[PDB]
């Protein structure tokens, strides 16, 4: 980074549909590195005390600059740093407060040093734009719903510790879910072991996977035809 | 609570006040200055031209222009209003000389403009009108049967015959100057020398050729304005 | 009183190509450094300079004993005795003993009290609890006016209001007018306002005193006034000073009538803030600078004419000054020669003065990407989408 | 309050809607046309097809009679209309008099439709400020600008949309009496005018030349090429 | 706010009415066509299939206007019918009136100032329909034109418009080698987009709706692929799916 | 494309090939001269406070250790209800500030007629006694006060105010300057006004200009001041205030932005005491009260009630005139040139408050300033019109 | 039909260590005292055994999140994203199994919807015939 003359990367914000891997991207963060991680995950930075939140996000930059090459977890950090709020009388400012005084140990004065930070959403659109902003947070990289090769390897992980049967052909099954999350795959791989256990068995076969594939994705669709049918 | 009745024309104020009208009367103020003097010899129009780009073509910018080779005009408000208005008047005063075959009288002239004027809250506009008051205050100047004579228009159809009137941005700095610097007796030359001084005094700049509009009519010559060799004679004396 | 602060190093930069310039610069910087540590250590290595009164001073000890409390004069009586507040809050009417400089009494200043008897036994000048203390700037950041690009108007208004008085002042009451007291920056988030400030700070010659805004907030009751007070107290007494409140609006915001005692608190906070900020003389040369990026939501009485009169406007940057941020930004790169840096200044974008460092990171990291280092345009193309994330086609066209 | 209401005096005396209106315009594109001693240009950036756009139904530059052309910026389906009813208007000219109509005529229905668009409730103003140009009948070269507001001006090189202050203020710092001598300086004055805020060139600039009554064809993408390599063989000239 | 009625503008300029009428679109059902060498084909969505749809109809999505226009549709039902019987009516105007048949640009800018109209005044909701016509006329062969409620038109050789529309353009615009595709390639080009911009693993014959507008024997013939015809097609891109991934 | 995690190798040829000759030892030596400043910084040491120690042979240590041993401290508190004593309940409730509050016997040393509630005490802390009480004293230099005897602004230096200043007239000259004329028509003098008008109208300045007119002492009352750190007491600060004013010949009271004060325990307790010392107080007095707020309504009912606030003023925008007397009355203080049109400008900057007509006038000086000329032109104040105007 | 007894059933018919709230309880008074309310009952929960914490009427908190323009809907929905982190974020929680019961599950936060927070949504519909014959049978 010296050499090439570009400046370090500080922040990185984890945005997608609810369940995809952000949080469990940041927990394999931690656990694969060697940095201090923390975890400071969103609404604990909102204290009761006036002027306590940014007195403890103070305190929480300066602990981590104490430590090593640090990672800052902020997980749904739509809470603290949405969008600041005209005004006071109804809308909050406290919060906003806090969310001021992350900004400035982000990107302020200080310049803080080795203190790489992630942050997670599902909401990224109504995230205050101070904090969208490159030099806060560049890279907001997005965890779209995996697709029909992420799934068929979501599968083969979360299926790793079930007993399969000779004959199971896990593509099938994550063809079976256009625009399924993640976090529905593994409950599909779940739900799956729940079939063979209500039968008392050990093994889960392909119909147990079906099954389970009708269970998990089971939604609420338009039930009066004559609304569905207002658009061509 | 002023409020609910600034929205739409057809309100009446607890005081019994049009805040529509008077927005518009207000509305003037956004308008250039534009100064005409009544004096025996006749009457001169005095405007300030705003130039916004030295770019632009100074005889697209129209401050007085003519309803009659016999009478002038002078505006200031919008420019589409006053276009629509001086449009009128022009067709108003051949519809006199076609039905009397006679030159119509400024004070007549200020009439039928004011008539097309004050008929924002009128049910006639059915066929398609103002549905909001005019928003250009009109000096009307020229040389009938009376002599010279000047009216000055109010967006509300109201008009006075006033010696020397002034509208615009500066309308109450310039009329104040007037009321001192008039006299009865002032001569043609001498009364467009003030006019140019109040100007001067008002205006914004420094005065050039292509600052000022200037207009005469006098009872013997038909409606002037003057050119650049003109304005450049007349402003190189003050 | 006494001087102002923040010591800084020296800029270097002279060459930045490591073309051994910038190593005898380095090392005349390393070899006078040692200079100075060899000196100070030689120093202290032989200093014998102690005692002397030591009888009288033991004996004006033992009067003190230990510990000695310090507390705020809030009052003085008859000189004998006066009235101090305890950190605590508590204040009692207390005699003053003889060895006091009745001079440096004064209500506000530290005081030292008797642990037991509370008496006055000391006065501190330098109290300057911790918060303030950190608050003030030590090491001067190391951008500069030549690390801004663009932004000319906004660097002249800022020397105009906090490097103009402190220079030369004669023009100012030359021509009778009262020098800028505070001045306010605004505009849209990464344009350059927190750069300045930091640019401000290197070149100066005052006291850089950086505030969060959201730090003057304190938890216990009268904590907020105190510190905010303490703070201009301090300002004031090294003067010439500068106190830059980064993100005013964390207080700032429109007043209402406060229900809770918190906010009860904050808009104390506020109005202490307020009164000081009225307190200090427009020819005092303390000075005020606070940044903010939602500017509408501000009390209108933060930004009167009478307390802050000037408003520096801190607009998207242009074509132009986008270009000069390129040029800053890509100064330290080994930029390919096939870089053009044109196409993506024409983009009609929103970019700031921070999108287009970002980018420029971003370049670099896709150029390391290919494992080279030279950054040719294709890496920039890219980059541009990778970092600008998220008018229906044809309405406008 | 007062913004929402087209015929609504503000207090301080504006109409909102029309003033939104005209600023609807520079959200546009920028056109900017000059017209010299025999010529007049028309300069206007053009948005970059994707991949599919056919070029030939996306017209910028559209000629209202054999002896006006005019260029808009504003919303398309607005400008498609006035187009269709300035020319239809231009037609019934000739049906009531025989001349070809003058660009004064002209540009004022043009002006006068888009302030009767502007003045009721129901009929949102016509949120599109196009630039009138052509030859009278003694080829005397006027230009024309006219506003959403329903005014409209005699302009000698205008630019509209956006970033038309600062072709506005090139032009001012370059429109000469020498620069507009041939029809290869009042070019070279509008490509230099166009590249200002279109830096890439080669693409993304139409252009339109009207001689006396040469029934002006816009010049095709042959000697777009050859005039900015020409433009550019002048540029590296002076440097 | 300024989201009144549609003759009102934002102090931005934004016609918000016009881009709510813009956006409702991706609520609207897929449906693309793209430009052959030697043909023109239109290919479309069918969302609503329950179980018990009569399938009284000779296209739904598609809607035939002249012996040289057809269309499809994009949009509420009613403004849909409205739309396409305005076409017919103003088609078969000019058929009368100039004894020819209506140029494909003609008949589209047509619609288009009535679109505009319709948001220009009247305090009228504007028509929330975007519309694919496809046709032929022998002063530009073969053309396809993208409607829109906003009132606005272009000239493309390749568009999708309705549900998950960005991404099947994106691909499309991906995947297109100009004036070099026949029908074949044209149809198997559209199926491949139907197959990842639908939300199916395997679409349904069904769900497909493919009408093509060819021009030979000095006339020209619009036909929408007949169920042996859609489900042919299908089975043989299916089959080619099955030979690319078999080969990868 | 599947991006390849660059290698140990990748990493280690990194930092090299592609680097200056000079990475090492400039990386190096800016490293050292990092850590020599650290050490520096860390052994420069702190030197010796300066603790507040007198010069020698002021100090009498034996009497110091006399007093030490001998005399002991007070705590200070807020005396209340005085339990209705009678001499036979001499006890108090008194507030120990932040500490609790205790009923409390006097000292053998004070009389009961020098304590009467709200007032400081210093108590001991064995029976917690008063033994003596503490006024809080009077001083201009402590809180912020009327620090005014006869202000610097006549007015000449006020302009824009014709009515209101003739109504001011009305109010404070006519009975001040002329109170025969209020005696043979047997009507009291106007007992109370309120100056209430947007800020920067000028309604301060106004007050001011007219207390030196009137051969009376302007009086300074900042509302934040006593909602601030010096509330409680502040009602007895007031009362010593008007005290002082019936000692001075003629005051002129004017409470600084009273929307502070007027909008309540201690501010109660306040507006109680002018309830005092007007009602209280004759209205025939010299000191007449004058009130200016930005907020009117917020005053308290009880306030303008008639025999308390006879007038209600209103301080407007300036007008055409008043703009340009403005112009000229803050450009008098400056470097310009002779024939500014002073009129110009006030046309430019309508519905203007007098506040951003000095800044503009500031701005001029600035823009003056700016090309390094010594006298400022028209063309500056134009462009400061521009800038502060239109915001 | 059945929510708040089963909950009842499950908490007598059990060894793990039950924790009863109420949706509407979460919400207090102070500014951040909800969610700390959120952090003290999940970190009850998990100092403890197995345990289960079941949170009737979570509509009242865990409404759609949507784009609060007050003080109070900012906090309701901090409380709703503090449970949200609690039940499925960094650190996992063992051997806590969390019943919430709703009236109307369609307004439900979708990221409270999905596997791995809420597994299974268990719909408890009006009774049918054979359920009625049940229901007065073990009534009567
Ligand atoms: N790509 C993936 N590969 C493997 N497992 C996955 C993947 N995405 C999700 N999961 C599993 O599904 C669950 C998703 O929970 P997780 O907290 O990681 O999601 P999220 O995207 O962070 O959601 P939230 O928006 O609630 O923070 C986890 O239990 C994880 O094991
Ligand atoms: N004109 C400029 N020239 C060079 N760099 C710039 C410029 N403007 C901004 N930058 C870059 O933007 C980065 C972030 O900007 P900065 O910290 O000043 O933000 P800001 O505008 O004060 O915003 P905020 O206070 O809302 O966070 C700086 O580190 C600097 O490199
Ligand atoms: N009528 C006026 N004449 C002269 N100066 C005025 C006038 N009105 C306002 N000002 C200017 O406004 C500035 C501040 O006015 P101030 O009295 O503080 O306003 P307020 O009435 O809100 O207290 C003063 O410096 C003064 O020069
Ligand atoms: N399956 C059932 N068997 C017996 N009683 C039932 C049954 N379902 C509901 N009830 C009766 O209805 C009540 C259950 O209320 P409940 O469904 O818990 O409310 P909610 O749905 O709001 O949680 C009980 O008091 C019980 O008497
Ligand atoms: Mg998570
Ligand atoms: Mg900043
Ligand atoms: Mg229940």
């Amino acid at each position: 980074f010296e050499a090439l003359g570009i400046a370090q990367p500080k922040g990185v914000l984890l945005y997608g549909p609810p369940g995809t891997g952000k949080t469990l991207l940041a927990r394999a963060v931690a656990h694969h590195t060697d940095c201090t991680f923390i975890r400071v995950s969103g609404s604990e930075l909102v204290q009761k005390f006036i002027g306590e939140g940014a007195r403890m996000v103070r305190e929480l930059f300066v602990m981590a600059r104490e430590h090593a090459p640090s990672i800052i977890f902020m997980d749904e950090i739509d809470s603290i740093g949405s969008s600041r709020l005209e005004g006071g009388s109804g809308g909050d400012s406290e919060v906003q407060r806090t969310m001021l005084e992350l900004l400035n140990q982000l990107d302020g004065f200080e310049a803080t040093k080795n203190i790489k930070v992630i942050m997670a959403t599902n909401r990224i659109d109504i995230l205050d734009s101070a904090l969208l902003r490159p030099g806060r947070i560049d890279r907001k990289i997005e965890f779209p719903p995996p697709n029909e090769e992420a799934r068929l390897d979501i599968l083969k992980i979360h299926s790793r510790k079930m007993n399969l049967t000779r004959g199971i052909n896990l593509r099938k099954i994550a063809e079976l879910m256009p625009g399924a999350s993640g976090a529905e795959v593994k409950g599909v791989c779940t739900e799956a072991g729940m079939y063979a256990l209500r039968e008392r068995r050990v093994h889960v076969t392909q119909e147990d996977f079906e099954m389970a594939v009708a269970k998990v994705m089971q939604k609420d669709s338009e039930k009066n035809m004559s609304i569905k049918k207002l658009w061509k | 609570t002023r409020s609910e009745y600034d929205r739409g024309v057809n309100t009446f104020s607890p005081e019994g006040r049009l805040f529509q009208v008077e927005y518009a009367i207000e509305a003037i103020k956004l308008g250039s200055t534009a100064i005409g003097i009544q004096t025996s010899e006749g009457v001169c129009l005095a405007v300030e031209k705003r130039i916004t780009s030295p770019l632009m073509e100074p005889s697209s910018i129209e401050k007085i222009v003519e309803i009659d080779a016999h009478i002038g005009c002078a505006m200031s408000g919008l420019i589409k209003d006053a276009k629509t208005l001086i449009d009128k008047a022009r067709v108003e005063t051949q519809n006199h000389w076609f039905t009397y075959n006679e030159t119509m009288t400024v004070e007549s002239v200020t009439q039928a403009v004011s008539n097309l004027a004050l008929q924002f809250g009128e049910e006639d506009a059915d066929p398609g009108a103002m549905s909001r008051p005019f928003g250009v205050a009109l000096l009307f100047g020229g040389v009938d049967e009376k002599g010279p004579q000047l009216f000055h228009m109010d967006p509300s159809g109201t008009f006075v015959q006033c010696d020397a009137r002034a509208i615009g941005s500066a309308s109450e700095g310039a009329q104040s100057s007037l009321q001192e610097v008039y006299h009865k007796s002032m001569t043609l030359k001498e009364a467009i020398k003030s006019s140019l001084i109040i100007l001067k005094q008002v205006m914004e700049e420094k005065l050039n050729a292509t600052n000022i509009e200037l207009a005469t009519v006098q009872p013997g010559q038909n409606f002037h304005m003057f050119t650049k060799e003109e304005l450049e004679e007349v402003i190189k004396d003050i | 009183t006494k001087g102002p602060d923040a010591a800084s190093k020296l800029p270097l930069v002279t060459p930045h190509t490591q073309c051994r310039l910038k190593l005898l610069k380095l090392e005349r910087i390393k070899d006078y450094l040692l200079m100075e540590e060899e000196f100070i250590r030689n120093q202290e290595q032989m200093k014998p300079l102690e005692e002397k009164q030591e009888e009288e001073r033991s004996k004006v000890d033992d009067l003190r004993g230990t510990p000695m409390s310090v507390g705020t004069l809030e009052e003085i009586i008859d000189d004998n005795h006066a009235i101090v507040s305890t950190s605590v809050g508590s204040e009692h009417y207390v005699s003053i003993l003889s060895f006091v400089d009745k001079d440096l009494l004064e209500p506000g200043c530290s005081v030292l009290l008797n642990h037991k008897v509370h008496a006055v036994i000391g006065v501190l000048m330098d109290d300057t609890d911790p918060l303030v203390t950190v608050m003030k700037v030590e090491k001067a950041p190391q951008e500069t006016y030549a690390d801004i690009g663009g932004l000319d108007n906004q660097i002249q208004e800022i020397k105009e209001s906090v490097e103009l008085p402190l220079t030369h002042p004669e023009y100012y009451e030359e021509m009778g007018i009262k020098p800028p007291k505070g001045v306010i920056l605004y505009g849209p988030p990464g344009t350059g306002k927190t750069l300045l400030a930091k640019a401000v700070a290197n070149q100066t010659s005052a006291t850089f005193l950086r505030v969060v805004g959201s730090e003057l907030i304190q938890k216990y009751l009268g904590d907020g006034p105190k510190l905010v007070r303490e703070l201009f107290r301090v300002a004031e007494e090294h003067a010439p000073s500068i106190v830059f409140i980064d993100e005013i609006d964390a207080i700032g915001t429109k007043r209402y009538d406060s229900n809770s005692g918190g906010e009860r608190e904050i808009q104390r906070t506020m109005l202490e803030l307020l009164n000081q900020l009225d307190g200090f003389d427009s020819r005092g040369d303390v000075k005020v600078i606070m940044a903010t990026n939602r500017i509408e939501t501000l009390d209108p009485a933060l930004i009167r004419p009478g307390r802050i009169d000037r408003k520096i406007e801190f607009p998207l940057p242009d074509e132009k000054t986008k270009k000069r941020i390129f040029q800053i930004h890509t100064s330290r790169m080994t930029l390919a020669d096939d870089v053009t840096l044109d196409d993506l200044i024409m983009a009609k974008d929103d970019l700031s003065g921070a999108d287009i460092k970002a980018i420029c990171t971003e370049a670099g990291l896709m150029a390391l990407r290919e494992r080279r280092m030279k950054v040719t345009n294709e890496d920039f193309k890219k980059s541009k989408e990778n970092v600008l994330y998220k008018t229906p086609e044809g309405l406008y066209l | 309050s007062y913004d929402r209401a087209i015929t609504v005096f503000s207090p301080d005396g504006h109409l909102f809607q029309v003033e939104y209106a005209q600023e609807a315009v520079k959200k546009g594109s920028t056109a900017v046309g000059v017209r010299g001693r025999d010529i007049v240009v028309l300069g206007v950036e053009k948005k970059s097809v994707a991949k599919l756009q056919d070029e030939r139904t996306v017209r910028k530059i559209c000629a209202l009679d054999d002896n006006v052309c005019m260029a808009f910026a504003g919303l398309t389906a607005d400008a498609r209309i006035v187009i269709n009813r300035a020319r239809v208007e231009c037609q019934s000219h000739r049906l009531t008099v025989e001349d070809p109509v003058t660009v004064e005529y002209i540009t004022r229905y043009i002006a006068s439709l888009k302030q009767r668009y502007t003045q009721s409730n129901g009929r949102r103003p016509f949120g599109i400020s196009a630039l009138i140009v052509g030859f009278d009948f003694d080829g005397t070269p006027r230009l024309y600008q006219t506003d959403p507001s329903g005014t409209y001006h005699a302009w000698k090189a205008n630019a509209i949309g956006r970033g038309a202050k600062s072709v506005r203020e090139f032009l001012e710092k370059n429109y000469t009496d020498e620069a507009i001598e041939t029809d290869d300086l009042t070019i070279k004055l509008v490509i230099k005018a166009l590249l200002e805020v279109v830096q890439s060139g080669g693409k993304n600039i139409e252009l339109a030349v009207m001689r006396r009554d040469q029934s002006l064809k816009i010049l095709n993408p042959e000697e777009i090429e050859k005039y900015v390599a020409e433009i550019e063989k002048e540029k590296e000239e002076n440097e | 706010r300024y989201d009144s009625r549609t003759t009102i503008f934002s102090p931005e300029g934004r016609l918000y009415q016009v881009e709510y009428a813009m956006e409702a679109i991706g609520h609207a059902g897929t449906c693309l066509g793209i430009l052959a060498n030697d043909g023109v084909l239109l290919a479309a969505e069918r969302r609503n299939i329950h179980k018990l749809l009569d399938e009284v109809f000779f296209s739904e999505k598609i809607y035939k206007l002249n012996e040289d226009m057809a269309c499809s549709v994009a949009g509420i039902t009613s403004d849909a019918n409205v739309l396409t019987n305005e076409l017919r009516l103003i088609a078969q105007r000019y058929l009368l009136q100039y004894q020819e048949p209506i140029p494909c640009e003609q008949l589209v800018t047509a619609l288009c100032d009535i679109k505009q109209a319709y948001t220009q005044f009247g305090g009228k909701r504007p028509f929330g329909v975007s519309l694919l016509y496809i046709g032929w006329d022998k002063h530009y062969g073969f053309q396809l034109y993208q409607s829109d409620p906003s009132g606005n038109y272009g000239g493309w050789k390749a568009t999708c418009i309705g549900n998950n529309s960005a991404a099947a353009v994106s691909m499309l615009k991906q995947d297109y080698k100009e004036g070099e595709m026949t029908l074949k390639s044209a149809l198997a080009l559209a199926i491949k987009v139907l197959n990842k911009t639908m939300d199916v693993s395997k679409l349904s014959a069904e769900k497909v709706e493919i009408a093509t507008l060819t021009r030979e024997n000095g006339k020209t013939v619009i036909r929408v692929l007949k169920q042996k015809e859609v489900e042919q097609l299908i089975k043989k891109h299916e089959e080619e799916e099955a030979k690319a991934e078999r080969e990868k | 494309k599947p991006i390849r995690a660059l290698d140990e190798g990748d990493i280690a040829l990194l930092k090299t090939y592609g680097q200056s000759t000079y990475s090492r030892q400039i990386k190096q030596v800016e490293d050292d001269i990092q850590q020599l400043l650290k050490k520096i910084n860390e052994l420069t040491g702190i030197k010796e406070s300066d603790t507040g120690l007198a010069p020698p042979a002021l100090w009498d240590l034996a009497a110091d250790k006399q007093t030490l041993q001998s005399e002991q401290p007070l705590q200070v508190a807020r005396c209340t209800k005085i339990i209705n004593a009678d001499s036979e309940d001499p006890k108090y409730i008194i507030n120990v500030k932040q500490f609790a509050k205790f009923v409390v016997d006097l000292s053998d040393q004070v009389a009961p007629t020098d304590i009467e509630e709200g007032m400081r005490v210093g108590v001991d802390r064995n029976k917690y006694q008063i033994h003596i009480p503490l006024p809080p004293k009077i001083d201009p230099t402590v809180t912020m006060m009327q620090v005014e005897e006869k202000p610097d602004v006549t007015y000449s230096d006020v302009g824009g105010c014709k009515e209101q200043i003739e109504k001011l007239r009305e109010v404070v000259e006519t009975p001040l300057l002329h109170p025969e004329r209020f005696v043979n028509l047997g009507i009291e003098p106007p007992k109370g006004v309120l100056l209430f008008g947007p800020p920067g109208t000028g309604k301060t300045l106004c007050a001011r200009a007219v207390a030196n007119r009137t051969d009376a002492c302007f009086i300074r009352v900042i509302g934040s001041e006593l909602v601030q750190k010096y509330v409680g007491e502040g009602a007895r600060m007031v009362r010593e205030l008007f005290e002082m004013a019936r000692t001075k010949k003629a005051c002129l009271i004017f409470f600084d932005e009273i929307d502070a004060i007027g909008g309540d325990n201690e501010v109660q307790r306040t507006m109680l005491e002018l309830i005092n010392q007007l009602d209280g107080f004759d209205p025939r007095g010299n000191i007449k009260v004058l009130m200016a707020t930005n907020r009117p309504d917020t005053l308290d009912p009880a306030l303008m009630r008639p025999g308390r606030l006879d007038r209600k003023i209103e301080f407007s925008l300036p007008d055409l005139e008043g703009r340009t007397h403005i112009f000229k009355i803050h450009a008098r203080s400056m470097s310009v040139e002779r024939d500014i049109r002073f009129e110009l400008l006030a046309r430019l900057c309508p519905n203007s408050t007098g506040a951003e007509i000095r800044s503009v006038c500031t701005e001029a000086g600035m823009f003056a300033i700016r090309a390094r000329r010594k006298i400022a032109t028209e063309k500056d104040f134009l462009e400061a019109v521009n800038k502060v105007i239109k915001s | 039909c059945g929510k708040t007894m089963l909950a009842k059933a499950v908490a007598h018919h059990t060894t793990a260590a039950f924790i009863r709230v109420v949706g509407s309880e979460f919400v207090q008074k102070y500014l951040g005292e909800g969610p700390r309310m959120v952090r003290d009952v999940f970190r009850l929960a998990k100092e403890n055994a197995p345990a289960i914490i079941f949170i009737d009427e979570i509509d009242a908190i865990a409404t759609k999140r949507f784009d609060a323009q007050t003080g109070a809907d900012r906090e309701v929905q901090r409380i709703l994203l503090e449970l949200l982190n609690q039940m499925d974020g960094f650190d996992q929680n063992v051997n806590v199994k969390v019943i919430m019961a709703t009236n109307r599950a369609d307004t439900l936060d979708p990221a409270l919807l999905r596997p791995g927070r809420l597994d299974r949504k268990i719909e408890f519909p009006l009774p049918d015939r054979r359920q009625k014959r049940l229901i007065f049978s073990t009534i009567t």
